[PDB]
């Protein structure tokens, strides 16, 4: 019994209605919903299709029958942003891939920051130049590097954070990983941060030392 | 105070075995059916096994042969014996309880299993300071990068708990059997360069715990 949760990731502003949906391969007596937030176990949330777990706000409801089910937050709250797995145990236990609820914010551009290798890293014989594109929204960003003006996109370790609890913005960490031999063969090292907020990028560079 | 507490998640090579102990408290264990459910690094939940109050085991076909669900009803403990591991068997392993017809009502916080041919390599520590007298205006950001460690995970801090707002600590990415992990922090241009800052980082396996204050220029 494959359970199917479309969409896998969505967004809503506090106050809006949110309806997640779960569709069973084949008919089942009951669906059960688990809320998981990052760095915890899933908590049981709505069970036996309808029945709210103790603790769970009245804004949450669970409807459905046979083969289609839906969980509905009546009045979205920042509080409710988590991944919501659906689950059946009528035939062999299974889960959905879960839809992920993120909090819709106003658009923000990022506080970009480029940093040339530490002395102990340059010592070891390998350069890694870090760009912290911090506190933007939407999630959706692409960064491109230019090793002496020419677009070089190899050795690039990108890593995002889960949406912020306070500001509900995303943040990213780009790491261009060269060698010392390679780092001692160029001058300019720039950091092109392209985002929805402006047509004009937000650059931050350093021509090696001084 | 219904408590479930998983144990003995580690690194072991493809083909080796491992025993997970889940320890129950705050409810009559023997009245509840217990289950293992694992979450893959990409957050897909997968039922592994379930054992009856009456010691009846249930398994899906992919899990039968290599997994043995079992319980101690007297010292209330649940056990998963995993044998001959694949890279697929890398996940969080949560124990959880259901009563009867009912669905799982409470999950432990899970023990972490990673199975790969990579070796306990310690992390390396380098800070990141940009300012030599420029963008010394509104605020400044400091950085703390850790490169090439195994296994995951690693835990950090800024001045042993100080900074809550402004801290960003990014999820480890794998290059090739080597994990690298960055973290940042923003401050008023008043507090830096004055209050010198040090990110404490500790690796579980190697037990390595080198500190590194952020340098001036
Ligand atoms: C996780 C969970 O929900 N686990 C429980 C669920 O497991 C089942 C349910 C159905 C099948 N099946 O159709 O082959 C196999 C195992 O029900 C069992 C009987 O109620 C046990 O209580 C078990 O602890």
């Amino acid at each position: 019994i494959v359970l199917t949760q479309s969409p896998a990731i969505m967004s809503a502003s506090p106050g809006e209605k949110v309806t997640l949906t779960c569709s069973a391969s084949s008919g089942i007596g009951f669906i059960h919903w688990y809320q998981q937030k990052p760095g915890t176990s899933p908590k049981r949330w709505i069970y036996d299709t309808s029945i709210l777990a103790s603790g769970v706000p009245a804004r949450f409801s669970g409807s459905g029958s046979e083969t289609s089910y839906s969980l509905t937050i009546t009045i979205m709250e920042a509080e409710d942003a988590a991944t919501y797995y659906c689950h059946q145990r009528s035939s062999y236990p299974t889960f959905g891939g879960g839809t992920k609820l993120e909090i819709k914010r106003a658009d923000a551009a990022p506080t970009v920051s480029i940093f040339p290798p530490s002395s102990e890293q340059l010592t070891s014989g390998g350069a890694s130049v870090v760009c912290f594109l911090n506190n933007f929204y939407p999630k959706d960003i692409n960064v491109k590097w230019k090793i002496d003006g020419s677009e070089r996109q190899n050795g690039v370790l990108n890593s995002w954070t889960d949406q912020d609890s306070k500001d509900s913005t995303y943040s990213m960490s780009s790491t261009l990983t060269l060698t010392k031999d390679e780092y001692e063969r160029h001058n300019s090292y720039t950091c092109e941060a392209t985002h929805k907020t402006s047509t004009s990028p937000i650059v931050k560079s350093f021509n090696r030392n001084e | 105070e219904v408590k479930l507490v998983e144990s003995g998640g580690v690194l072991v090579k493809p083909g080796g075995s491992l025993k997970l102990s889940c320890a129950a408290s705050g409810f009559t264990f023997r009245n509840y059916d217990m289950s293992w459910v694992r979450q893959t690094p990409e957050k897909r939940l997968e039922w592994v096994a379930s054992i009856s109050g009456g010691y009846t085991t249930y398994y899906p076909d992919i899990m039968r042969g290599r997994f043995t669900i079992s319980r101690d009803n007297v010292r209330n403990i649940l056990y998963l014996e995993m044998r001959s591991l694949r890279s697929e068997d890398t996940a969080m392993y949560y124990c959880a309880r259901n009563y009867g017809h009912d669905a799982m009502d409470y999950w432990g916080q899970g023990t972490s299993v990673t199975v790969s041919s990579a070796k306990t390599t310690a992390p390396s520590v380098y800070p990141l300071a940009p300012v030599c007298g420029d963008t010394t205006g509104s605020s400044v950001t400091l950085g703390c990068l850790v490169k090439g460690y195994f296994p995951e995970p690693v835990t950090l801090t800024w001045n042993s708990g100080s900074l809550s707002s402004g801290v960003h600590t990014f999820p480890a990415v794998l290059q090739s059997d080597l994990y690298t992990l960055s973290s940042s922090v923003t401050v008023t241009s008043s507090t830096w360069p004055s209050q010198s800052i040090t990110c404490n980082v500790a690796h579980p396996a190697s037990s390595t715990k080198v500190d590194k204050k952020i340098e001036p220029r």
